[PDB]
């Protein structure tokens, strides 16, 4: 009965290229596999997971969705641009994960990311099937 | 009886009132009747962990707010002039029996999509407790 | 125990069906990377979603078939049309029978999808529960 699910928002400082994007405010964290201090989900139960985010922004934003166990690599990059305006963008991915593998979002030079009441950014994930 | 799933849609060319609950009047699927199209609210029958997500089309500014039992959980805003975009948002919530979930707009209330651009709200139980 | 779940992206894609040619995840192999079609084996309720990158005008729809007959549905568009990255997104639950197919279709008049290495477009789906 593996009940694994997290949702965390960001309330935080301008992000640097290659910096892990921390979502510091936990809404949900069943099984405690997301760590708000690091911004990383770490797989304890091998299986299939869905990851998803929604990011508020006031300019150009690209984010790398990362997977790995010490040296992570980008699976995909999502970009959504905005000229002198406010936007919300989204990305998602089904991933097979093994024990110890982390999943997280990583910043780029395109770093317009807002995290506030009234313009939230959220990172979520859940177990689909263990194995 | 023991599961929970819905996808509802807002089939109308007229936007919500400012600062009001968004009613999704049409049903794609809603087998347990957990979303009530007459009130615009989801009410939990089976307690446990739910995923909620929406994609809303708009041709002027739109903020969508998700509420749980009277408290604002998350807000996402998209600004546009004349042209059409999709505002999305979503969250995972562990709910007790009787808890209500709904979407609302603030002063940015536009949900007027162009032809072929619609608005949808989905939810489903992933882990019963 | 069935674990049908997939994500596929655009890299070297080959009509109005949007083919996501590069498989990231395809548990139980329900998704066909050569055609862009998901095939239902396990009847039940599924979630499908896409996040697709455009720079001009794009309108997409998740469409299905039953006994080979096409079932049209809602659409989702971004018509900003300014040459900058925009992510159009959409998703829905579908109740499917064995043999039903699901895919993403573009509007023949509004079908710009970014082609390149800078960022990604994705189509995902998973079983929520059988029957
Ligand atoms: C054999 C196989 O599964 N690999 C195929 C590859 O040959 C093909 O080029 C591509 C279509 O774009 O889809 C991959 O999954
Ligand atoms: O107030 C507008 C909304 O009410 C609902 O019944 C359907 C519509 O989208
Ligand atoms: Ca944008």
């Amino acid at each position: 009965t593996q009940k694994i699910a997290f949702s965390a928002t960001r309330t935080i400082v301008p992000l640097r290229r290659d910096q892990t994007i921390r979502f510091d405010h936990v809404i949900t964290n069943m099984n405690n596999n997301y760590e708000p201090r690091s911004g990383k989900f770490t797989c304890k139960v091998p299986g299939l997971y869905y990851f998803t985010y929604h990011a508020s922004s006031r300019g150009n934003l690209c984010v790398n969705l990362m997977r790995g166990r010490e040296r992570a690599q980008k699976v995909v990059t999502f970009c959504d641009y905005a000229y002198n305006t406010f936007q919300v963008t989204t990305g998602g991915m089904v991933l097979k994960l093994e024990q110890g593998e982390n999943v997280f979002l990583q910043a780029t030079d395109k770093n317009s990311l807002l995290g506030m009441e009234g313009a939230n950014s959220i990172f979520s994930g859940f177990l689909l099937f263990p194995d | 009886k023991f599961q929970s799933v819905f996808t509802v849609t807002r089939q109308t060319h007229q936007p919500p009132a400012p600062n009001s609950l968004i009613r999704f009047n049409a049903v794609l699927t809603n087998p347990q009747g957990d979303y009530d199209t007459s009130t615009g609210k989801f009410t939990c029958k089976v307690p446990g962990l739910y995923y909620f997500v929406y994609h809303a089309s708009h041709t002027a500014n739109l903020c969508v707010l998700l509420y749980r039992s009277g408290v604002k959980v998350v807000t996402f805003c998209g600004h546009t002039s004349k042209t059409n975009q999709v505002n999305s948002g979503g969250v995972l919530l562990r709910l007790q029996v009787g808890e209500e979930v709904w979407l609302a707009v603030n002063d940015y209330y536009d949900m007027v999509g162009i032809q072929g651009s619609d608005s949808v709200f989905s939810g489903f139980l992933l882990f019963p407790d | 125990q069935p674990r049908p779940a997939f994500s596929a992206i655009r890299r070297n894609p080959p009509g109005n069906v949007v083919i996501f040619d590069t498989v990231i995840t395809n548990q139980e192999e329900p998704y066909q990377n050569h055609s862009g079609r998901f095939v239902c084996t396990v009847p039940g309720y599924y979630y499908f979603t896409f996040q697709v990158l455009s720079q001009w005008e794009i309108c997409l729809s998740i469409v299905s078939s039953s006994r080979g007959q096409v079932r049209r549905s809602l659409g989702f568009c971004d018509t900003t049309n300014k040459g900058l990255f925009q992510v159009v997104s959409g998703g829905m639950v579908l109740q499917l029978q064995q043999g039903d197919q699901v895919w993403v279709e573009k509007d023949p008049k509004k079908g710009h999808i970014y082609q390149g290495s800078e960022a990604d477009s994705v189509f995902s789906g998973f079983l929520i529960f059988p029957s």
